């Protein structure tokens, strides 16, 4: 009938022209930094924003988790993850790869090889690693810079940002910010 | 799909089909 | 590790209780008709300059209503979609999608389910986003509960035939549940970290020589809803772990609690349309039950993980592959029980790289007729359409005939909630029997093995009981999903709305009667133990061959 | 009548000839057993083809699968026919009493007319017929002319004789009963074919009897119970042949059958229909099978005063307290006052009041016994037995006609109508001359024990009401003597309709009980009608159901059983239903093993082989019909308990004992494939 119609003419004006309208002046008004993608800036130059993370190969940086989205890791144009099963044979061809890619590239570090370093992530666009692992790849860094552990594990825990209750997350270390401020440190 | 597949098919909705008449009836 | 994961279960259901209490007085008063303090005056304009005149209807004519908003749900959809190159907000240049892809979701926000076989962000525009997908969000979700406020009404009104009016409902929901609600969720996001802007996508110039192109849309408006009603559509392709819509750790708290706050909350306010608080106490003393038990099962099995890691030289065996080292273990099996148990479908984490026999609850809650805490609307009449089962099955062993709140369920009752329930486990196994007898469907797999398997199944799981999880590793951007999906989407909502307006619309005519010596306590302990001992057993006895094929074969072997 | 015979040895050899009539395609109806049938057809269809040429060649397994599906449906329409046939001799002990009898007529309307030799069948309704004492009742009717007592021993298995009047209310006799005492001239009221006992015989012998609105709505579950167990099993073939090769079709209809609800398939149609043979064994006729079930919920109920609670002979004798007569002189001349009272309920007093003298010193006419029947313009039975004159006083006439010639009483008597109302009677006032014996009252005389039966009612929660035409004084001291709950006079049958839809207004069911033609309006409206048998044969024809010996707690008798054809329903689903999960650590480990060997460790029971795995669940699933024959024939027994304390027992027989049954079923069975190690 006529009221039918009447109503979702109306019902797609306040449900997605004006809330989400309304929703944008107020994240602006209030939140103008993270509204715009958390964006960190050297001048023109973006260096990324403060939550996607990049790719790391470098030596004297920081390195995230693996990532595998579609064409280059760390692919903001994809966003999926490694979908690989447990019960998957290729799975431990890409794991005992990349311990094997990171055992001799950490040669005075431990043995054991923390878990988020060698899996992949979710979204793989994981710009976050536990402290643990923050702390396990210290020792080349300092070493590939010539800085001390002793101001660099305080350089982590600048950037190390814990959830309000204990139990709510885990223990976070951000990587871009800290790989960003790595430089400022050597310069 | 072989010549029995899709008899094993139609006498699944055979089955099917008369579960669901007798469903809808207080026969 | 246990200690700190018993206390987040009791944390996340302590502020659910909280913030639903409250809530469940404000949905009690919409059912009965009651204005909301302040919409009174604003109802009078709204209902009439438009023009709706409050008109009591009948089911045949109420169900004409929400299916018929529902028809020209799609139809505006389905055109937003193939004329989107004609469309503004496009800062890319994204041209008009494929006939079966924009059918396979042109059904999907409809459906209250969001399955998303494409790359949200190679795929949509802003317009096709923003005035498509989340004025379908609302009106999805709005959809359910102006199907289960015409069921608490069928328990109390008395011998009437009028259930309430739908659009003086629809009106409600929207303009003063989903949209209130939802802007307290959204804007605490943009402060928290996620995304809310109209900008093109800004390119970056890294530490290092490579580039990368960050997309930016209205993401924020659209992931409150995403949330709230149950829904789980992303706006990128990872559906909660983008970090542009989860950002932090108290963001996903508050999606765990977005999440169970309409189903929660909408069983309280059934305990005060019928008068007796513990009438609805009971049925989430029955839905919460299953849950935590669904919680812990999950939890142990990935703090045990896989264990290869172990041997390959790692630290230790906890299956961090496929979750974001934001979130921890134990706040990635909570959620991946949440989403899958509540028809939400927001992937947290990767749901293949699960062990088989934590990958398998998630499959396990969505094939037990979606009724466990389950979606914004088929979370309460899922349940009862195990209710008014478990009523008859424990009244007809006393000597009685099955009344429930005083209302007798007679034979036009029983002929119903049979193809009630009947919809759910038929596409889920005629899905899957005919996803495998063809070549289009199994070469879409990714693991091979019993695991392959699993993945053709916990995507017709997640379509009749529309929840919109995935496995994901499904590539189901053939012409063959996107079809088999978008039937077995629209039966599996559609096929159960008919049949429960049809147990409501019948409920009405009757009489309620009133508490004797021999009637059978429906709150309390024992019915409670035997609602649970129907729901686990009948969603086990007819899914347990299907499961031992699947991923019990993954976790034996 | 022994009442419980499970196998009498030739029922049984009369059975299975019957058993092996219900195989071929007239199980449709029955839709649960039906795929069990097709189950039992292609798995020969699938053998006999694979003893010739088929793909597998394991002829001697799948011949053994329909070695038991066909007997799994054997066993179905066994218990099915049981019942049936249980109810043919249950039937025929008492149909072979009304084919024994041939009549003879007055025709004249009087005792000692012209007479005739014509068959009983030949009679219809209206007719003046003569049984003189020592036969058989040939046909039903009203008694118009005699008195006598009549043996309804035939019928429904009674030691005792029972009696009766013309033209009051013992105007029952049933076709069939032999006659002891007296002459009786009757009057037929009913045809061969509205006969009462046609009642009993067309709804047992036939398929005529429809299913209950409450059997109707189990099927629909137990449809959809197959529904999924069709889907679920039949779509584990693409399921399985993916990944390695394909299972057998003869192990996925053994699974189809295992896991569809057998065991209730094949005793649906035996409890509904044992249910029915169990009320007939307890002397209640229903109509139906829906006011069985509807019985089961009632919890409002109303009696008759006259006939229903008493015997209905409306009658008593107390005292007679007068100055100056002797107790000795209390039967001195109102027993031959009595011997004029020549009604029926002046033969109480002529008993009831010598019960504690027995002076028998007189004779019948000896003293020129004037014996005076009940006159017209006085309205009384009398006697010049004595030089004075003997009248029988009635209520308003003591001065009209005994205490008209001046002479009255000092004021005792004006008390005595206190006494009445102290006693609440319908009393009978005696005085000869100046010499005033006073009042011998008549009050009712309730027969049974039914302050235990009263008692046991309460338990089961139903509230008791009293409900008669007579006035307030005389239902407070009957309520006293049986012991209701509530009580309520002065009643028209429009009024006692007025009661009823006070009760179904406010939804609950109400079970009219009574006699009377004044009950026949309420009885034709209420929901369970129990008709006493004492009852006028009209109002046994306007009811729903009909006791055989007058019982008015003989409802606690149809509760009992309203229930049981509900427990045995309720508790055989959640008993088959909980049979399943063992059924799936008996199969599935043992009928993927080929292609998936991983799943040998789900089983459980340590089964032996994958393939007597698979038998040892077809013959539990067979056997376990069998096993539970007595429970679908005897009903389940119950202490008469709350809603939440009986659920909670009736759960631990069958809740949990459809757990661990087949836990157990499945390790003997194949344990005795073990020891005598054949497959
Ligand atoms: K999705
Ligand atoms: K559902
Ligand atoms: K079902």
């Amino acid at each position: 009938l006529r009221p039918a119609l009447s109503t979702f003419i109306f019902l797609l004006l306040i449900t997605g022209g004006v809330y989400p309208l309304l929703t944008t002046v107020l994240g602006q008004w209030w939140f103008p930094w993270q509204a715009n993608g958390s964006l960190i800036r050297e001048g023109d130059t973006v260096r990324g924003s403060a939550l996607i993370g990049q790719n790391f190969t470098g030596n004297g940086y920081f390195h995230g988790r693996p990532s595998a989205t579609a064409e280059m890791p760390y692919n903001p144009q994809a966003s999926g993850g490694s979908n690989l099963a447990v019960s998957n044979p290729e799975l431990d061809k890409l794991i005992a790869a990349r311990v094997a890619a990171l055992r001799a590239a950490n040669p005075d570090a431990s043995a054991s090889v923390p878990v988020e370093l060698v899996t992949a992530s979710a979204s793989g666009l994981d710009n976050n690693i536990t402290p643990q692992a923050a702390a396990w790849q210290i020792p080349r860094v300092a070493k590939a810079r010539n800085l001390s552990v002793e101001q660099l594990t305080q350089l982590i825990a600048k950037y190390s940002q814990q959830p309000l209750v204990k139990y709510i997350g885990q223990p976070v270390v951000n990587i871009v910010e800290l790989n960003l401020a790595l430089d400022k440190l050597d310069e | 799909m072989s010549a029995g597949v899709i008899t094993g098919v139609l006498l699944v909705f055979l089955l099917l089909g008369y579960l669901v008449y007798a469903l809808i009836n207080a026969e | 590790m246990a200690a700190q994961g018993f206390l987040l279960i009791a944390t996340f259901l302590l502020v659910l209780m909280v913030l639903a209490r409250p809530l469940g007085s404000g949905l009690a008063r919409l059912i009965n008709d009651i204005p909301l303090p302040g919409t009174t005056g604003v109802e009078r304009v709204l209902f009439r300059a438009l023009g709706v005149s409050d008109r009591e209807m009948n089911w045949k004519q109420y169900l004409c209503a929400i299916l018929g908003l529902n028809m020209l749900g799609l139809a505006v959809l389905f055109f937003m979609l193939l004329g989107q190159h004609y469309l503004p907000l496009n800062p890319q240049q994204l041209p008009g999608l494929s006939w079966d892809l924009a059918l396979n979701t042109a059904v999907s926000f409809v459906t209250n389910t969001n399955w998303q076989s494409y790359s949200g962000e190679t795929t949509l525009s802003y317009f096709s986003q923003m005035a498509g997908l989340t004025v379908q969000n609302f009106l999805s979700a709005a959809s359910g509960i102006a199907v289960i406020f015409a069921l608490i009404r069928a328990f109390t009104r008395q011998s009437m035939s009028t259930l309430g009016n739908a659009w003086v409902d629809l009106l409600r929901i929207t303009l003063w549940v989903l949209v209130p609600v939802a802007l307290l969720i959204a804007l605490f996001f943009i402060q928290q970290g996620a995304l809310q802007n109209f900008l093109p996508y800004q390119a970056v110039n890294t530490v290092e020589g490579a580039q990368q192109l960050l997309p930016m849309g209205p993401v924020a408006s659209q992931e409150a809803i995403k949330m709230l009603g149950t829904n789980g559509g992303g706006f990128f392709n990872a559906n909660s772990s983008h970090p542009f819509e989860n950002p932090t750790a108290l963001t996903n708290f508050v999606q765990m609690l977005a999440i169970f706050l309409i189903p929660t909350a909408l069983c309280f306010a059934f305990g005060e349309v019928m008068g007796d608080r513990r009438q609805g106490r009971m049925l989430l003393w029955a839905m919460s039950v299953i849950f935590v038990i669904c919680v812990g099962v999950v939890m142990w099995a990935e703090v045990q993980g896989n264990p290869h890691l172990l041997a390959l030289g790692t630290d230790s065996s906890i299956n961090m592959e496929g979750k974001e080292s934001r979130f921890g273990v134990l706040v990635s099996s909570l959620f991946a029980v949440v989403t899958t148990a509540a028809s939400c479908g927001a992937v947290i984490a990767m749901h293949d790289s699960f062990t088989a026999l934590g990958g398998m609850v998630p499959m396990w809650l969505m094939q037990i007729g979606e009724v466990v805490f389950g979606g914004v609307g088929s979370g309460l009449y899922g349940m009862m359409l195990f209710v008014l089962l478990a009523v008859f099955i424990a009244g007809l062993m006393i000597g009685r005939t099955p009344e429930y709140l005083g209302k007798k369920i007679d034979v036009r009752e029983m002929k119903l909630t049979a193809l009630a329930i009947l919809v759910t486990p038929t596409l889920v196994l005629m899905g899957a029997a005919l996803a495998m007898m063809t070549d289009a469907g199994r070469s879409a797999m990714l693991n091979p093995g019993p695991h392959g398997f699993s993945e053709v199944l916990y995507a017709v799981s997640s379509a009749a009981n529309n929840n919109g999880s995935a496995f994901a590793g499904l590539s189901a951007n053939s012409p063959f999903w996107n079809c088999l999906l978008a039937f077995c989407m629209f039966v599996g909502r559609f096929g159960v709305i008919i049949p429960v307006m049809a147990i409501a619309g019948s409920l009405v005519s009757k009489k309620s009667q009133a508490a004797s010596s021999g009637t059978l306590p429906t709150h309390g302990p024992l019915f409670v133990g035997l609602l649970i001992g129907t729901v686990l057993l009948v969603g086990a006895l007819t899914f347990i061959p299907a499961l031992a094929l699947g991923p019990v074969a993954e976790y034996l072997s | 009548k022994q009442l419980a015979l499970f196998e009498p040895t030739l029922v049984v050899q009369a059975l299975k000839e019957a058993v092996k009539k219900l195989n071929p395609q007239a199980q449709w109806r029955n839709p649960v057993m039906f795929i069990v049938w097709i189950g039992s057809l292609l798995t020969t269809c699938i053998s006999i083809a694979m003893a010739s040429g088929a793909m597998p060649g394991n002829a001697l397994f799948s011949a053994a699968i329909s070695g038991w599906l066909w007997i799994t449906v054997l066993f179905a329409n066994f218990a099915e026919a049981l019942a049936e046939g249980r109810s043919k001799a249950q039937a025929n002990s008492l149909k072979g009493v009304k084919k024994t009898a041939f009549a003879r007529k007055l025709r004249e309307p009087k005792y000692g007319a012209a007479a005739d030799k014509v068959p009983a069948d030949q009679l219809r309704k209206g007719d003046i017929v003569l049984v003189e004492a020592g036969d058989i009742i040939p046909c039903d009717g009203e008694v118009i002319e005699g008195g006598a007592s009549v043996d309804e021993s035939a019928i429904t298995g009674e030691s005792a004789p029972v009696i009766r009047e013309s033209g009051g209310d013992f105007a029952s006799v049933t076709g069939g009963t032999r006659i002891l005492s007296d002459w009786l001239v009757i009057e037929c009221s009913v045809n061969p074919g509205e006969t009462f006992l046609d009642r009993m015989i067309a709804m047992v012998e036939g398929a005529q009897r429809r299913k209950t609105p409450n059997e109707i709505a189990l099927t629909i579950l137990l449809i959809a119970l197959t529904i999924v167990f069709l889907l679920a099993t039949a779509t584990l073939w693409p399921f399985s042949a993916w990944g390695g090769n394909a299972v057998s079709v003869t192990v996925l209809v053994a699974l189809l059958v295992c896991l569809i609800p057998t065991t209730i398939g094949g005793l649906l149609s035996a409890i509904g229909v044992a249910g029915m043979s169990r009320m007939l064994g307890a002397n209640v006729i229903a109509t139906s099978g829906r006011a069985v079930e509807a019985a089961g919920d009632v919890d409002v109920l109303l009696l008759d005063k006259t006939g229903t609670i008493t015997l209905g002979n409306r009658q008593a004798s107390e005292f007679i307290p007068a100055q100056g007569v002797d107790e000795k002189t209390l039967a001195d001349a109102a027993q031959l006052a009595s011997l004029a009272d020549e009604t029926p309920e002046g033969r109480s007093i002529v008993i009831l009041a010598k019960q504690r003298f027995n002076l028998r010193e007189r004779d019948v006419q000896s003293l020129h016994a004037t014996f005076v029947p009940f006159t017209a313009q006085s309205r009384m039975s009398g006697i010049n037995i004595d030089n004075r004159m003997i009248r029988k006083g009635s209520v308003d006439a003591i001065r009209r006609h005994v205490e008209a010639n001046g002479g009255h009483f000092p004021t005792d008597v004006d008390q005595k109508v206190d006494q009445v109302a102290r006693q609440g009677a319908t009393p009978l006032v005696v005085v000869e001359g100046s010499r005033v014996l006073g009042v011998i009252a008549l009050k009712d005389i309730v027969k049974g024990g039914i302050k235990e039966r009263f008692a046991q009612l309460r338990k089961m929660g139903i509230k008791t009401v009293m409900i008669t035409g007579d006035n307030r004084l005389t239902a407070a001291a009957i309520a006293a003597e049986a012991g209701v709950d509530d009580f309520l006079a002065e009643a028209t049958p429009e009024a006692k309709l007025a009661l009823i839809r006070q009760y179904q207004a406010e939804g609950r069911l109400v079970a009219m009980t009574g006699d009377g033609t004044n009950d026949a309006p309420a009885l034709a409206q209420a929901d369970v009608a129990v008709a006493m048998n004492s009852g006028t044969q009209a109002a046994k024809e306007a009811g729903n159901m009909v006791d055989l010996d007058s019982n008015p707690t003989k409802l606690i008798e149809v509760v009992h059983i309203g229930k049981q054809m509900l427990m045995t329903r309720g508790s055989l689903t959640t008993f088959s239903i909980a049979n399943d999960v063992a059924k799936y650590f008996a199969i599935i480990p043992a009928a993927f093993a080929a292609t998936y060997p991983q799943l040998n460790a789900l089983n459980i029971m340590c089964l032996h082989s994958p393939d007597s795995a698979i038998l040892s669940a077809v013959i539990f699933n067979a056997l376990i019909i069998v096993f539970l024959i007595p429970l679908a024939l005897k009903g389940v027994s119950y202490k008469p308990l709350t809603a939440s304390a009986m659920l909670r027992r009736n759960l631990w027989i069958y809740g949990l004992g459809g757990l661990l049954v087949p836990f157990i079923g499945i390790k003997v069975i194949d344990l005795l494939l073990t020891v005598c190690g054949l497959v």
